[PDB]
């Protein structure tokens, strides 16, 4: 990683957010952190979050996600390369109108994964906690790509590819950001 | 990205 | 790595970027945030993008090329050593008449790489998934090189390891640099 | 395993098979012989093949599928306990009018699962292979059954789980044996 | 594996030999073995062998092979299940008229793998020799299924599955064993 | 393995003997002592030794080697598969006029391998060992073949692949069996 | 060890340490140290210390091309080993000035490498690594004004040459005296 | 291991016995059992050991040594292939004058191996057993073979492989078997 | 092991193999094998040969009460080596006929063990070996003829005797020397 | 390493160079480096080498040997621990007269160590070049020591440990510093 | 490690040396350079060491105390929870009348340990040379402690645990510093 | 660890020292660095240590706990969390009158733990010492809290895990902090 | 299982 | 499999 | 924690 | 293989 | 690499 | 071992 | 620890 | 191996 | 290493 | 170690 | 183990 100030704190400072890596805990707890301090600098101004991300733990995407709502910034949103799972949930949290990703960058939704060990009841309860999971985000993508629940949830049923200009079709984007 | 983000 | 500053900062301060390893997202991101760095500071000079790369991820790959699209400069592309795969594809999306190899460097092209475990169902999609990026890179590549599709298709369907200057007759650089 | 002859071996004498495991080759090939034995003794007396297995290769139960269709006589199916995927397939397979299950049996059926590696080339030919190997095993059930293709595309999409009622209304035995 | 002798002894018995495994050396040495006592017992009578392998080895391949070639009786081919690589070439190499697959078998051919490793010239050896085996089986299947080199060349390029019904149209077989 | 009495006694029992492994030295006292049985139960009469081996240990197939010099009946090699370095040599080792091989087996030759590791004087003594162990072999392979001994050092220095006919035109079999 | 690491002050000189197995971050390193050098001063002499085993051909023809493309004389300094693709570099050096310490080994070898798969997938691998052979054969003669045949016998296995030797040979020009 | 009773339970019939592995504790009771086992049938005829062995462990050899002096029969011993260190001892412990060795068995001595790990007393008792052990070994080899123990010492001092000849020479064996 | 089995033949002749390292499985055998031949015959001797590195004290502590017990006379034969509680039970056969071949090795020293956990347990751990070494000494001293003391000193550590010296020592009443 | 710079950096300022650890090409580069810089900064003043080492690689060991012959100071070697192997071939490397060891320092001398593995003439190639090293190493301790290379290549055979004291009568140091 | 400078290079300025782990040759190395730096900053001044370590590597430990008697400085030994095996030598090695431990230290004599495998010849080197190091360290304590040779052969023949009195007692220290 | 200096060094400042890991020899000589700084900076101030500990080494918490009592100034110990083994006898081990716990820390007593190998001697030797470690660290528990040396040994023979209420009413800490 | 299997 | 095979 | 420590 | 092996 | 990159 | 072991 | 060590 | 081994 | 490298 | 290195 | 266990 290159010295301009390394390159990332370079982008900070003009307010760039890299979301660029499996989300777990610390990248969320980082991009959240970010996201307060931007605010705290210019509560006017927008702020920038770049994805290119596989996705990951949900309840991190979701600090993210209500991170993003809280403030009062814009922040626009720029797949470059992929959004997948959650990067994708993410991409289309974006502020309406600025959310976009490159021509060439891949777009996938799907079901949440998980796991369950132990008594039936044990399993229940895991079972229970992520199809409420699944209507929770399907209710948020919904409200934010236009698409009605129904249709979220036959299209993320299995692993679903699209590409920049299909998902500014599907409302997960407002514009391919061409050159 | 400039124009427009930045 | 020696210091002058790493060597590499240093030479970023002119407009040189290194894409010397595999290509995974924390390498795509960093050149990502070079090429976006660079034309901040001027939109109007060359970059140069040196390449000593087996390839990687192409959604990874994908990222920078998109990025050297989008951005102003004219960005070279020099290959040292090895471009293979992606590495490949990244050498022959630098700016026309500035796509370079040194003499003994080695060019490789090949198809996408991938893999699919689980239902019949899961490995169709995945099956379908991997068409399209190859149909994908092989339009683009058409469109960089001159040469048509199809003869991309049957070109890539193995490893195929070019000489610089083969490299040069299929289209992938400009020019191979001779030294004086 | 007790002594009476090993238990299984006094079982082939009455013309009785067990199939009580994951069906590899080394368990396919002794199926396939067993049953050649058993119509080289005698072609006309009924044979009766036991099933308790989790199912296994699919080529494995073609041979064992393919063999029971071949010879003259009429192979019973039994389910006892477990059939599930291949297994219950087999089970399926059975001599129309007697195929049976126990009544707290239970059966299963699924798509078939496999597995792909290397250039895009050679995904496409694993993955034309193992849904034309999917067309067969549906194309066969519904023979079988007497349920339609598409029936059974939609009903084997995912882990479906029959009781042995269940299994004789789709048509996958005759009859639920009670005590 | 049950007794009645086990099993695969008693099918000996009546010129039955299994090929039902991956062919390794072990496998070839006891193939050859059957092959050469059952010659001995009766050099006018048919052999029958049937196979359900995924291939092996080459050169035990080759060993059953020039064994079938060598012996005065017939050897009947049956592919039940799977004829895979060195499994196919085997089974096209039964006499002629007398090369079967049940309905739902499957085969498929391939050119051969291997490896190497070392300096530049012990690789040359090991591919000018893989190269010379492709060749020799390549001109063998052209001989046994009528088919030209330059169609087989072309059609084991990579995994090729046939039905048995595709592999009976291609000369790898002359009848598919109906019910 | 079936039963007829399993196959390879059945076998044993018309003076036919299967070396169808790699050779250790378990491999190797089975063959020996299948060998003096056969010469004690007739001592005229032709043993037939089938080889589809990858070789092994160099000692464990002098075992075999020494023992069918030793024995007055003539030793039949036939060459089913493969013979690759001592399973070649063995092959080489039978009765002159009674070495076979079937038309698609395949005969390597090539010289010995090993190892040693410590002092400087120990690998020495290791590398003289080998060599000795190489000359030794060459030198029989020189009169069983009638070769010289320069052309085997030559033709064994990488692995050398010989056809059944290659094999035949070398002098390490007689003939190649070929089908009625 | 700090003066500032060492490696870091020698540069300062003009030298650089190629003292490890050459891999991809070894040649990236080095390719930029040598134009970094040129960019400071286009016409003195750089010098390029070699203890390596060697490593990957491709990595190490960054570093042979990079050295023939700038204008500065890069001498060489065998110091310990110069194995494989050590020995090439060694021999790439500037003419008159490629050295070895009386006492240093160099070794000169054919390539090394490895393929798996379908008898195609050998075939391609075989043709790349007879085709890399030639051209460092090829090179290493025109460097040490020895034949090609010379060459291909000499490289077929393992070769050790004394430092004097090497001169002989032609890879290096002098023997250090101390 | 073929039937004709197993291979080895019949040459056993024969009052063969069969040393053709490394020398733990199971194959010396065994060796020792089979020797005890031939006495008791007949104490007048000659038993016959053929090696085939790297040896192992001294004590484990000493076992089979000891037992071999205290019958009444003698014990020819025939080397084929491979007799190294307790194997080689063993060899010539035969009878004098029915030590043989095949053409291309190799013979092979050595000093003792061991390890010793602990506080200094315990390597010092460990060095003292291990020093103790190779003067016994040279002592009983002397006898055997004619040699004094200061050349065995010498000889034995590092590796040391011999050639059937050669082991004859130096009286570890009476006469090299030969071929008619 | 070859077939005349060898140890079952010894059996009939009274011989009992002692011919590995001693666990719980080895001292049932034994035990066993001396009751059975005390039942077979009272009166005539029965031989243990012994090539042994020893192993666990009780399990040897098991043969040794069961050689006291029986009324046959238990000659003990050091052949090879007899170490630890091997020499312990070398030296426990019938007076006058405990014997070693002259290369024989006989090995005595101080009982091996472990402790982990509380002071406490490590307490009861250390005076349990230290009480079996006391026992095992105050044995050895009546078998022997040496003082208690002697033995202490002489088990401190590895201790290395020929079979002379363990003639001497009286571990042993003869070294059994070759005609 | 505590700080005043690191204490090694510190004592470099005084030209004194640490060889305290096993000798590998990082290790020589390093050591080679200093010993350059030394006599960049100062031609004529004396360099110090401290050696506490086991020794380790021939041709990085060399590389310091040639270093230290090449360069115009004269460099004092000192023995503090241990100096075995190459360690002690480059003790003796110093300056005559200027080649010392603490009094409990311990210097041993033996022969290189290697291996080899492949093809007979591949472990003839490495058994030459091994000897060859050997000579090298014994041609030059002769000449630094005054002993013949006969002795020195019997002397080196096995392990040989040198007390101070006995390393200055062989000439591989010249005093034994006394507090 | 906190910072105030980190906390040891701080006590470095007051010319306490921390000797707090296992012995080895970078510790070794480490104190010796800060004994001879110390010298050299003042050759009058007291040093201190201060000893917290189970032992390790003897020729290590060696370096340590032949440095300690070099240098005009006195060098002060205070053991601080542990000084055991080599440790307890260096302990030991503090100039007479400044040897200290803290009243609930532990102190622990014992043998050199070490290991050796291979060939008799080689064991028997290896058990030499363990024995001359136990010999030299045993000499020391000697002439330290004011106890005989022999006394010392006999307490260090196993593990023996001191108190710090004990160890004051024995000579092994001069005082129990006592806390005011 | 955040930064304002790190955030240990500014408590150390302030003359608090964080034992808030397991007790190895590392992070005693680190807190007897940090004793020995402090009482140099000023031997009047009082110190505090700060305890969340599950113990360790007892050698090494004895260094800290001499570290402690030979220096003049008074050490305060404060339990947050936990303190066991070591660290609840280091908590005791605080100036009398300023040892706190907050009060919902955990104090746990027990006995020492080891482990011993070897001969019956050497079990013997390490069973002493083991017993004898424990005996200093009871009489010390016993003079610190006011309980019996018969109690404590009770009281610890097993762990035993009190409240911060029951630690001061055990004389293990004067006071509860109370919010 | 009989009645019928057999 | 008869008939025919066998 | 002050007061009083510190 | 007969003839002539046996 | 001068001229031209850069 | 006779004799007399037996 | 002073006095006197230092 | 006979003569006369046996 | 002067002269001349450098 | 001076006198004398250094 | 008799008398009396049998």
């Amino acid at each position: 990683i290159p010295t301009v100030y390394d390159i990332y704190s370079r982008l900070l400072k003009d307010r760039i957010i890299m979301l660029g890596s499996q989300i777990d805990d610390n990248v969320a707890n980082s991009i959240v952190s970010q996201l307060l301090f931007l605010q705290a600098q210019d509560s006017e101004k927008d702020i920038y979050l770049y994805i290119n991300s596989p996705g990951g733990s949900v309840t991190a995407g979701f600090a993210i996600y209500d991170t993003i709502q809280h403030i009062k910034p814009d922040v626009q949103t720029i797949c470059i390369g992929m959004a997948a799972s959650m990067g994708s949930f993410l991409l289309a949290a974006g502020a309406k109108g600025k959310r976009f990703a490159l021509p060439n960058a891949e777009v996938m939704i799907h079901q949440p994964l998980g796991g369950a060990q132990g008594q039936a009841t044990e399993i229940e309860i895991a079972a229970n906690h992520i199809l409420k999971t699944r209507e929770k985000l399907n209710r948020i993508l919904s409200e934010r790509t236009g698409q009605s629940i129904e249709k979220i949830q036959k299209d993320t049923d299995r692993d679903n590819f699209l590409t920049a200009e299909e998902a500014k079709e599907y409302g997960l984007i407002d514009e391919v950001m061409v050159p | 990205f400039s124009p427009x983000a930045p």
